[PDB]
């Protein structure tokens, strides 16, 4: 089967601005490649097929190059809405095979995140198991890192963590953790706490709550 | 005007059948190549099976013997017949048109087919609790399996609202948080309901979410 | 009487896939041979005969058939193939009886910018029957409206150039095939 | 991928003949008609002929049956235009145009979907010359370049071989009394900039192999 | 033959304004398999013609979704819902239906762009042509709105005429302006017997006659 890398894995850039995206392949497809866009939630989108012939609808500003092993998808100037997944996909040979994908993702302005934590409830703690919640609102970059804290011991492999897709109106990211124990884990400990070291942020920022409170 | 549309996903059993179905709306399946292309959640895209315009049909390998492409012609329906469905198998799959087995110039929105041995749990939904600008929530937890659909007040309050995606947690089952933004200055007053629909299970939840 | 071959295999052009030539072989006397001893044939394989043994048969009636396709194609001119040249192009029958020989003919049929003289047929409703082939240009109708006689969407040109170019890996060169049909 | 390349053309004496090329590029020519399409300087489009693929069907205008011929070498995707008896009225540029359909009623005469850049063919008892190029000496300046005095069109300018795009009019060329043509070509810099910058138009007139190079300087 | 009537034959509009060009034909070109057989071709200025709408209404590879065609029978319309700058040029109308293939008269897109006056420059002749006998004083009227302008020359304040050539751009396709070119051919032997050469230029864009000169 020929293997589609493509390149670079996620890309950050600016309405506006131009994008080039890489498919390098494992050997010879001479110009039978197409290029699809594919935004969450949905469907793949057709773009170019033949290496460089738009399809149905597709505006100008995509252009594809390329020849052999080495292709090239070009957005010229990005709008809005050209913010997505873009996978191109070989049928020169062997089964159809498509690329591992490319993130196009808007880049902005550093924003902090407000951080929130949320004590499990009484409903969940009958049930046996407390989740611990540290919310990050509305941030950028996406790189943020958050750090447990129980009784001021930092924790370590008992939280799972979440991140939304950039927000269409302001581009950000949010984020939540999720701390998780027993009953019994959970009651013998005092002060939770969330640390959260962000760009935006001068230095980190905690948000804690005592649970005999 | 020109569609396809799929249907017949949802859980089954490993080493179980289940027969997708795609209807064509403008365009005739049997003057096509039509084909069916899936996608796991998180990951790529892969080529499954082809059906010729006339007639000859294709496996990827890891499918062949397992799943047979067809056609009904009275009902211009693309189908797939998938037995001995294994983990691997858990995918989104897109009936296609596809132009002359080269590429896929349209595609319909997909159908979720979730193939574990968990049965059909419904969630149980905490509030998370409000402690200017307040963060407020509701954890959806112990579900299986997605989709699961939150809204708040009934889809009357959208502004500011994240859902997370859903992350399989080591028990095997589903958990999500959704959260909204709201002044400080209504907590007291206005009331907080998530609504929490997970239609695999048949299960609906409202919760009050208050400080 | 020397059989025509050398006007099959040193033809000048080669006809499309999807038009292949066919010539009747009729009294005469034939060479295998000179075929089964040639640096050039990539791909000779015989099917119901022995190719040295050539020399030593007769039949009534010998056919060739020519055209161009894709290396990658070859593949699909014997008995019990599927794929867009056996069923749409150029069909053999199960019970064949006769040989297969290709060649590459990069230096003749491909040139920078493409070839494009060469066609297939991409759009048929129904496989081919064997040595059953269709030399028509009506559109294709890909969906429930009438095409009325224009391209368009849903509404397409049968034939597809092949637009041989000279860089591509050996697979989507051109091959110059010859089938001879014993009977 | 697809281009259409017209050759041939250029001055024919009156009652003369001429053969235009079309070479086709990119896209199955085989399968497509062809079209001619003509444009007399300062005027519109006229049809002059079709021809089905591989040849078997044409047609022509009116103003050109008995003396035009069209055809086509479907061997080396070639499309040929065979002008006898040419006359003042066929002084035109002649450009072929691709059929866009290829559908029984797409039609051979029909839709045109892409069209060559053109050849032009001027039918006079004049003679070939090559021009004369003459200086326009000069916050913001003008200078330029006069091309003066040539036989046939057309003539083309570019400035500092192509890195000056910006600002430049190059008018068409009049007719003056000699019967021979005149243009110039102009720019505007900012005049800051007239000390130390410099600036040569490249004036080319392929019909007599003149290539000349002008460096135009505050006198 | 069939007989293509374009209207107007120069269509003035503002630019972002939508505009209309008519075209009515002599016999109906409705087809029997319910298509009508009209294109609408552009050609940009110093370009070659290109396709815009083919069978009435549709939109060939391309153009984008502010060129429109409608229409039936014999009365069509091809519709520019945002003119911009880009989209001056002539558009011709043509009957695809039978043999003698016929265009309409071609329709000027004029763009009614805002009145701007003429940068103006005189250029005297080089001593290169001087040596040669003749003598070409050039003036040029740059950038201006609308195309309408008077240029005179004046020899030692004396009106010419009848040795003036001159010669207009096309629209430019970015800013909508026209530049002009008069050239004053003189003899050598007339030229170095007057020494003040003015140029002088009325354009609607500016609120006095703008005169330049040299003197030899």
């Amino acid at each position: 089967e020929i293997v589609l890398t493509q390149s670079p894995g996620t890309l950050s850039l600016s309405p506006g601005e131009r994008a080039t995206l890489s498919c390098r392949a494992s050997q010879g497809v001479s110009s039978f490649l197409a290029w699809y866009q594919q935004k969450p939630g949905q469907a793949p989108r057709l773009l170019i097929h033949g290496a460089s012939s738009r399809a149905t609808g597709i505006p100008d500003r995509f252009s594809g190059s390329g020849s052999g092993t080495d292709f090239t998808l070009t957005i010229t100037r990005l709008e809005p809405e050209d913010f997505a997944v873009y996978y191109c996909q070989q049928y020169g040979s062997s089964p159809r095979t498509f690329g591992q994908g490319t993130k196009v993702e808007i880049k902005r302005t550093v924003a902090a995140p407000s951080v929130f934590i949320f004590p499990p409830s009484d409903e969940q703690l009958k049930s046996g198991t407390a989740s611990v919640v540290c919310l990050l609102n509305n941030f950028y970059p996406r790189e943020a890192k958050v750090q447990w804290k129980v009784d001021n011991a930092l924790q370590s492999g008992n939280s799972q963590e979440s991140v939304t897709e950039q927000d269409s109106k302001d581009s950000t990211y949010s984020l939540s953790s999720t701390l998780t124990l027993s009953k019994a884990d959970y009651e013998k400990h005092k002060v939770y706490a969330c640390e959260v070291t962000h760009q935006g942020l001068s230095s980190p920022v905690t948000k804690s709550f005592n649970r005999g409170e | 005007e020109v569609q396809l549309v799929e249907s017949g996903g949802g859980l089954i059993q490993p080493g179980g059948s289940l027969r997708l179905s795609c209807a064509a709306s403008e365009f005739i399946v049997s003057r096509n190549y039509m084909s069916w292309v899936r996608q796991a959640p998180g990951k790529g895209l892969e080529w499954v099976s082809v059906i010729y315009s006339g007639g000859s049909t294709y496996y990827a390998d890891s499918v062949k013997g397992r799943f047979t492409i067809s056609r009904d012609n009275s009902k211009n329906t693309l189908n797939l017949q998938m037995n001995s469905l294994r983990a691997e198998d858990t995918a989104v799959y897109y009936c296609a048109r596809d132009y002359g087995d080269y590429y896929f110039d349209y595609w319909g929105q997909g159908t979720l087919v979730t193939v574990s041995s968990a049965s059909t749990k419904g969630p149980s939904v905490f509030p998370l609790a409000p402690s200017g600008t307040a963060a407020l929530g509701c954890l959806v937890k112990d579900y299986f399996p997605e989709p699961v659909t939150v809204s708040w007040n009934s889809g009357a309050l959208t502004s500011g609202v994240h859902t997370f995606p859903a992350v399989l947690q080591s028990s095997g089952l589903y958990s999500l948080s959704s959260v909204v933004t709201v002044p400080s200055s209504s907590l007291g007053t206005q009331t907080y309901i998530c609504n929490v629909n997970h239609k695999p299970s048949n299960t609906k939840v409202d919760k009050k979410v208050e400080p | 009487n020397l059989c025509p071959f050398g006007e099959v295999f040193n033809a000048t052009r080669f006809a499309s896939v999807y038009a292949w030539n066919r010539k009747r072989i009729s009294n005469c006397v034939a060479d295998y041979s000179v075929l089964y001893n040639s640096a050039s044939f990539s791909t000779f394989k015989c099917y119901g005969v022995s190719p040295t043994k050539l020399n030593d048969l007769c039949f009534t009636n010998v056919y060739a058939d020519s055209f161009v396709i894709r290396g990658d194609e070859v593949r699909q001119i014997a008995p019990g193939q599927t794929g867009k040249i056996a069923d749409y192009n150029y069909k053999l029958p199960d019970d064949f009886t006769g040989c297969v020989i290709a060649w590459n003919s990069n230096n003749l049929d491909s040139k920078v910018g493409g070839n494009y003289n060469y066609l297939y047929r991409l759009f048929r409703k129904s496989n081919l029957k064997p040595f059953e082939r269709d030399i028509s240009t009506e559109i294709y109708q890909a969906g429930s409206t009438p095409c009325n006689g224009v391209e368009g969407f849903n509404c397409y040109f049968p034939l597809q150039s092949y637009g041989f170019q000279p860089t591509n890996g050996v697979g989507y060169q051109p091959y110059r095939v010859v089938v001879l049909s014993f009977e």
